[PDB]
């Protein structure tokens, strides 16, 4: 899920 | 106003390869800067697409997707305006420290793939393509492929996606009809090359092992676990006019 993680981060 | 005025604020900066052109240029070189490249430029239109009006009005799980689906296209339809506006066309400006010249596209073995993107560009120009049509186009093409089984919640997506087709109208207001035809054409031209490129970097990535090609996170990620969506035909861009 390194998207995911991404996504969430900003 | 409003809409343009949100569009030109949310439109991201320079974005830099970080290649070093002081080494002779390689295939396995040029094509890992590329992959960089597309990394860094992944979590510019992350921070974009999140802050385009309406966005949120997706399920969670649909803005993550189109996101995804959409990241080639919009890398393609972006560098080709930059290349435009650049070097008019001349060569095709990835990013200030990574130009190709037709050595390079030479170099990359990606040619064919270049000639089309190069093609694209010099339509921005023959077209008289504005600033401001640009931005409406490129908003548009976010929400330009979906899986064929629809998404999360679909009515919510068809409802924006109409409200996009909607201010691309505004701005181009029998020449309204004519225009939005070629802009229409333009954005259909995009997705048979963003098909290209996917079948191209899904085939490095599978080989990249034996040819020395670096994958980043985030990309190996996404051409590994949703671009063969698109090639196996699970998800399919959505195009104005019939191919
Ligand atoms: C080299 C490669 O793996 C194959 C096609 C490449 C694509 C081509 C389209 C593109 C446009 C940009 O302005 C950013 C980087 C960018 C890419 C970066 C890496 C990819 C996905």
């Amino acid at each position: 899920g390194a998207f995911q993680n991404l996504f969430q981060s900003v | 106003p409003i809409f343009l005025n949100v569009l030109e604020a949310i439109e991201p900066g320079v974005v830099c390869a970080g290649h070093d052109n002081n080494q002779p240029d390689s295939f396995a070189a040029l094509l890992s800067s590329l992959n960089e490249l597309g990394e860094r430029q992944l979590v510019h239109v992350v921070k974009w697409a999140k802050a385009l009006p309406g966005f949120r009005n997706l399920h969670v799980d649909d803005q993550m997707a189109v996101i995804q689906y959409s990241w080639m296209g919009l890398m393609v339809f972006a560098m080709g305006w930059r290349s435009f506006t650049n070097v008019n066309s001349r060569m095709l400006y990835f990013a200030p420290d990574l130009v190709f010249n037709e050595y390079r596209m030479h170099k990359s073995r990606m040619y064919s793939q270049c000639v089309r993107m190069r093609h694209l560009s010099q339509e921005f120009g023959w077209l008289q393509i504005t600033p401001q049509e640009f931005l409406c186009m490129k908003a548009l093409l976010l929400f330009s492929i979906i899986p064929v089984d629809g998404l999360k919640n679909q009515k919510f997506f068809d409802e924006l996606r109409m409200n996009y087709i909607k201010e691309l109208d505004r701005i181009i207001a029998t020449s309204c009809s004519r225009r939005f035809y070629q802009l229409t054409k333009l954005l259909d031209s995009v997705q048979p090359i963003a098909r290209e490129l996917h079948q191209f970097t899904f085939d490095l990535l599978i080989k990249s092992h034996m040819v020395s090609v670096d994958f980043p996170e985030m990309m190996a990620e996404i051409i590994s676990v949703q671009v063969p969506k698109i090639l196996s035909g699970k998800v399919k861009p959505i195009y104005f006019h019939t191919q």
